[PDB]
């Protein structure tokens, strides 16, 4: 659930 | 301050543990207790554009650029720091970490820290162990680290040996 | 002894392939219109460095630092900058920005005259607070660029080094991403 924009 | 004083002890024992022929595998995430059992990723490696499985891979490497062709009184590779300079990108660093040290360290209490590491200086073969000017090869070098805290050092009472900043993510250029 | 083989740019960006298009963006409007990186890019937390590596004599860089280090102590004589050895926030950064002198670099397109190499790391801060971690983008580039002398009005060759550190931003930013940290090293100044 991490925040990756990547 | 904080991240002044572990950058520069941290690249202080680096660059020493390499030209002294010494291992440097120990100051990676890899053989970390703590970050072992959470699950850690391997350290992410990347020599001269190579991408290395693991830390004890570079220090081989390391030995084979060192391995001579060289005259008496000749030291085959020497690392010089001209500078370096640290930036915090996480100063709320929680992986891993012990419940007691989110708890009693704020993210501005300077423990926490992610820190981001850049070195440069000079790779010199062939040169006389404090010579800067009789080399065979000379190099300039660029290093970047992504630090993250030794859980199992940071505040471990009597500990007095070990690393209070692991490597996370290295970078390698020279040229 | 043998150095270390040299291989070219390692580029593991993941899907969205933002290194490419921030690089593409960064390197062009640094040349060309570098305070509209700011916006951009940078917030209130952004941290940016300059390094020297060598004592290049007439380095332009050296010059304009100084005299930004010197004002700064004219204006603001109790700023941290004294001790922490960096700048933060777009204000102060965009300050320094301007007195740097001014570059042309080479198109990204000669990928021989680049080094970079950059790849996905675990671990940062979510600034949205919605999740417990969040992904970063380490990208370090080694090169080359013309740096202008004022004092000759000629273009010189530097050669540098710069780390970003991306993570994503702020909710409202005008990126999904933004840049956490920038450190630019400052090695050899030649008079072309």
């Amino acid at each position: 659930q991490v925040n990756n924009p990547f | 301050l904080s991240r002044r004083y572990a950058a520069k002890s941290f690249v202080e024992w680096y660059y020493r543990q390499i030209n002294e022929n010494k291992p440097v595998a120990s100051g990676y995430v890899n053989n970390n207790a703590t970050y072992t059992k959470a699950g850690h990723p391997p350290a992410d490696i990347t020599i001269n554009g190579r991408v290395v499985a693991t830390p004890e891979e570079w220090d081989t490497m390391l030995k084979e650029q060192r391995a001579s062709t060289l005259p008496i009184g000749r030291k085959p590779v020497r690392y010089d720091v001209d500078c370096f300079d640290v930036h915090v990108i996480n100063a709320d660093y929680r992986f891993a970490a012990p419940q007691r040290m989110i708890e009693q360290h704020a993210p501005t209490d300077g423990v926490r820290m992610m820190m981001a590491l850049t070195v440069s200086g000079s790779v010199y073969f062939g040169a006389s162990p404090r010579s800067t000017d009789d080399y065979v090869i000379k190099q300039h070098f660029n290093d970047v680290f992504i630090l993250v805290p030794n859980w199992d050092v940071l505040e471990k009472p009597g500990a007095r040996s070990g690393r209070k900043y692991l490597i996370a993510s290295h970078k390698y250029r020279a040229y | 002894p043998t150095p270390l083989p040299q291989l070219p740019s390692n580029v593991r960006d993941g899907e969205n392939n933002v290194a490419s298009t921030f690089l593409q963006a960064f390197f062009q409007l640094w040349d060309h219109d570098r305070l509209t990186l700011i916006p951009q890019f940078y917030d209130s937390e952004t941290t940016f460095s300059v390094v020297f590596a060598t004592d290049s004599p007439q380095d332009p860089a050296s010059s304009s630092c100084s005299k930004f280090s010197r004002n700064l102590n004219i204006l603001s004589p109790r700023h941290p900058s004294t001790l922490q050895r960096l700048f933060v926030g777009s204000n102060l950064i965009a300050d320094l920005w301007k007195v740097l002198p001014a570059t042309r670099h080479p198109s990204l397109d000669q990928t021989s005259q680049w080094l970079i190499d950059c790849h996905t790391f675990p671990h940062l801060a979510d600034p949205t607070g919605m999740a417990p971690y969040a992904m970063g983008l380490m990208i370090n580039v080694n090169g080359q660029c013309e740096e202008a002398d004022i004092s000759q009005n000629l273009y010189g060759t530097r050669t540098f080094s710069r780390c970003f550190i991306l993570g994503p931003s702020k909710p409202g930013a005008p990126h999904p991403y933004r840049v956490l940290s920038d450190q630019l090293t400052l090695h050899t100044w030649k008079p072309q």
